[PDB]
């Protein structure tokens, strides 16, 4: 059940007049809390028709999806893709019914199902992690007089390769054995883009009292979550049209919230 | 000695009428005491019998005073305005942010 699809989005051109998408783009958060309040539920749904009210996710619906934002060129105009598919269909009636800036075009629902059986010519590009647990996590290095002092930490660290090549050799290798478990191959692959993104979630805590019922009383905190980033395609051959739906289905890599997901 | 506003005229010679003090018996009384009829001796109906009352004067300053006033007589709604922070705005703030 692909439900392929675009949202063109409004990149500016006047830093100086306020930029809502431009601003929107760089907090991968926020990039899958917009993405996620949409199709939001029918339980409220014939409430309020205006968006006005106080937010809570516990009333949206808890379905994991998928989204990728990328950049192309139509036939003369730039305009960066989001390319979202879902279980469920959709509503963007409701998500930006009242930051009609956010958008540029009305944003458009395709329907596509998959047929490729095996070893055709006829693929797409894909974005993953390039995370790994570290088979070294050393004992916390500290600070001081740069010393180490901690004991360990599993940590899903960046990928550290070798130092006698280039990734598009590499990473190549990489994703070339781990296609045999997921249910294809690459018979070649050159990477488009890496590097990190970043983002920031915020965390309730309490500290303070309140003298007549429980702990209200409280303040606010901020933390910082990265990631690495692969984008890269390739021509492949599916080995079965029976288990790759599962990975289409899922994604080469789980990121899924922070963009990473399936082949596109 | 009151005052209901701040600006406002005080009279500075406070008139006093005082009855008659026989200092001595066969006591005359001074020729300015004018004769008020207010002394009755029974009430319904009124009979009366009258009196000698003595003028006497006083000016604020040497035994009274003004009072203290306060008491403000202005309503104007109360409002506040215009608190950046004292202590219990940046803690408040991050509650609903």
């Amino acid at each position: 059940m692909i439900y392929l699809s675009r949202l063109l989005i409004d990149t500016g051109g006047n830093p100086d007049r306020p930029r809502p998408g431009r601003k929107w783009l760089d907090n991968i958060y926020n990039v899958h809390r917009r993405l996620s309040m949409a199709f939001p539920s029918g339980l409220r749904r014939e409430q309020d028709p205006h968006f006005l009210k106080p937010f809570s996710p516990n009333d949206f619906q808890k379905t994991p999806f998928l989204f990728r934002v990328d950049n192309n060129i139509d036939g003369n105009d730039k305009r960066a893709i989001i390319i979202v598919q879902s279980v469920l269909e959709p509503d963007w009636d409701y998500c930006f019914q009242n930051a009609l800036d956010f958008l540029a075009a009305p944003p458009e629902t395709k329907e596509y199902n998959p047929e490729f059986k095996a070893g055709q010519l006829l693929r797409f590009r894909l974005r993953v992690n390039a995370s790994v647990r570290r088979h070294i996590p050393e004992m916390v290095q500290q600070d001081g007089q740069t010393i180490e002092t901690g004991k360990i930490l599993h940590k899903r660290v960046s990928l550290t390769w070798d130092a006698s090549s280039t990734p598009d050799q590499a990473l190549a290798d990489w994703l070339a054995a781990k296609s045999p478990k997921l249910g294809f191959t690459l018979q070649r692959c050159e990477l488009l883009q890496l590097g990190w993104v970043y983002g920031s979630k915020p965390e309730p805590k309490n500290v303070k009292v309140k003298e007549q019922g429980q702990g209200y009383w409280r303040e606010h905190k901020y933390n910082p979550l990265r990631f690495r980033a692969a984008l890269l395609e390739g021509v492949l051959e599916v080995d079965d049209p029976k288990l790759f739906l599962k990975t289409l289905s899922s994604g080469i890599g789980k990121a899924k919230s922070f963009g990473f997901g399936l082949l596109s | 000695l009151q005052k209901r506003w701040h600006n406002e005229p005080l009279p500075q010679i406070l008139p006093c009428v005082m009855d008659w003090i026989p200092g001595y018996d066969g006591e005359h009384a001074p020729d300015d005491a004018e004769i008020h009829y207010d002394l009755p001796v029974s009430f319904q109906p009124p009979r009366h019998l009258p009196r000698f009352v003595i003028r006497r004067e006083l000016v604020v300053g040497e035994d009274v005073q003004v009072s203290r006033e306060t008491g403000t007589s202005v309503w104007r709604p109360k409002g506040t305005r215009a608190d950046y922070n004292n202590s219990e705005y940046k803690k408040v703030r991050a509650e609903r942010l």
